[PDB]
C-alpha cells in the first residue's frame, strides 16, 4: 500500500497473509470468506513467465495478524492447506483475466476478535455498490514505494468508470474486472502495490451495516502514478465459480 | 525479519 | 451468517476511524 495508513486493531479481521515456507517471504494478501476458505488472486500461486507455480506444500496462511514480521504469539493462527484451485479460464497469458484461486484450509480455523470472514456480494448488492465514484478500501502488506511497511495499511479509493481505466492502459481489459484511484485532478493519491495482490477491496453496505469483498487487488503499471489505477478481480462476476468449488469441495 | 513461529 | 459484522466495531457499535468516508461517498 502506497499512501495509506497503519490499520487499526481489528479493522480488517478477514485479512490473510500469503506466507512461503522457505524461504520465509511474504507472498500475498487473502480473505477468509468461512472457516475453512481462503481467497486470493491466481497469480499469487500460477504465474509460469516468472517462473511461479506454487502447491499446498509450499505455503501457509496466517490469520488475525497485524504485525508484517512478528509472531503474533496469542492473536494469530497459522494454517496448511489442504487444496488450492484455480480458475481453469485464468488468463495468465495476456491480462490476468480472471485472477482468482481458492484455498481450502486442511482444519477450520476459530474466528475470535482478530479473525472473522467478510459477506460474499449478492446480485443486488453489487449492483447498488459498484459505481464510479463510490468508495471501496483495500488493505495489505506490500510496498510502500514503487517499503515494507511494519503494520497492515488501509487505503479508501473510488471506483473509476469504465472507459476511463480503458483509457489508462494498453492492457486489454474485460468485463472480470475493474479499476479504482483518484483522478490526477483530485489530488489525493494511494494505491495497493506488489506484495498487496489477492487481499480484498472491500465496501460497507448502508442497507445492512455488513463489510462485503468486492474486488481482489489483481495488477498495476508502477503504483501510485497519476493517470495509472489499480486493477481487480470483479467477485461478483466469479461468484458461480466460487460457489461452484465449494458445492463440489 | 520474521519471527519463527 | 455473521460475515462482514467486525467483532470490535459493528459488534460493538464502534466505528473505525474513516469507514464514514465510504458511506460519505454512496
Ligand atoms: C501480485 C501482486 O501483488 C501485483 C499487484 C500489483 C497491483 N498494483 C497496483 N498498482 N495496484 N500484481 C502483479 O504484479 C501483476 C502480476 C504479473 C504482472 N502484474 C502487474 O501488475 C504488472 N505490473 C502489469 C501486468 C502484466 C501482465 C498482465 C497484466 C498486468
Amino acid at each position: 500500500i502506497v499512501e495509506g495508513s497503519d490499520a487499526e486493531i481489528g479493522m480488517s479481521p478477514w485479512q490473510v497473509m500469503l506466507f512461503r515456507k522457505s524461504p520465509q517471504e511474504l507472498l500475498c494478501g487473502a480473505s477468509l470468506i468461512s472457516d475453512r476458505w481462503v481467497l486470493t488472486a491466481a497469480h499469487c500461486l500460477l504465474y509460469p513467465p516468472w517462473d511461479k507455480n506454487f502447491t499446498e506444500n509450499d505455503l501457509l496462511v496466517r490469520i488475525g495478524k497485524h504485525s508484517r514480521t512478528r509472531y503474533e504469539r496469542n492473536i494469530e493462527k497459522i494454517s496448511m492447506l489442504e487444496k488450492i484451485y484455480i480458475h481453469p479460464r485464468y488468463n495468465w497469458r495476456e491480462n490476468l483475466d480472471r485472477d482468482i484461486a481458492l484455498m481450502k484450509l486442511k482444519k477450520p480455523v476459530a474466528f475470535s476478535d482478530y479473525i472473522h470472514p467478510v459477506c460474499l456480494p449478492d446480485r443486488e448488492t453489487a449492483a447498488s455498490l459498484l459505481q464510479a465514484g463510490y468508495k471501496g478500501r483495500v488493505t495489505g502488506w506490500g510496498n510502500l514505494k514503487e517499503g515494507q511497511p511494519s503494520v497492515l495499511q488501509v487505503v479508501n479509493l473510488p471506483i473509476v468508470e469504465r472507459p476511463v481505466c480503458k483509457d489508462s492502459t494498453r492492457i486489454r481489459i474485460t468485463d472480470n474486472m475493474f479499476c479504482a484511484g483518484y483522478k490526477p485532478d483530485e489530488g489525493k493519491r494511494g494505491d495497493a502495490c506488489e506484495g498487496d495482490s489477492g487481499g480484498p477491496f472491500v465496501m460497507k453496505s448502508p442497507f445492512n451495516n455488513r463489510w462485503y469483498q468486492m474486488g481482489i487487488v489483481s495488477w498495476g503499471e508502477g503504483c501510485d502514478r497519476d493517470g495509472k489505477y489499480g486493477f481487480y478481480t470483479h467477485v461478483f462476476r466469479l461468484k458461480k465459480w466460487i460457489q461452484k468449488v465449494i458445492d463440489q469441495f | 525479519k520474521y519471527e519463527p513461529f | 451468517a455473521d460475515c462482514g459484522l467486525r467483532p470490535l466495531f459493528e459488534k460493538k457499535s464502534l466505528e473505525d476511524k474513516t469507514e464514514r468516508e465510504l458511506l460519505e461517498s454512496y
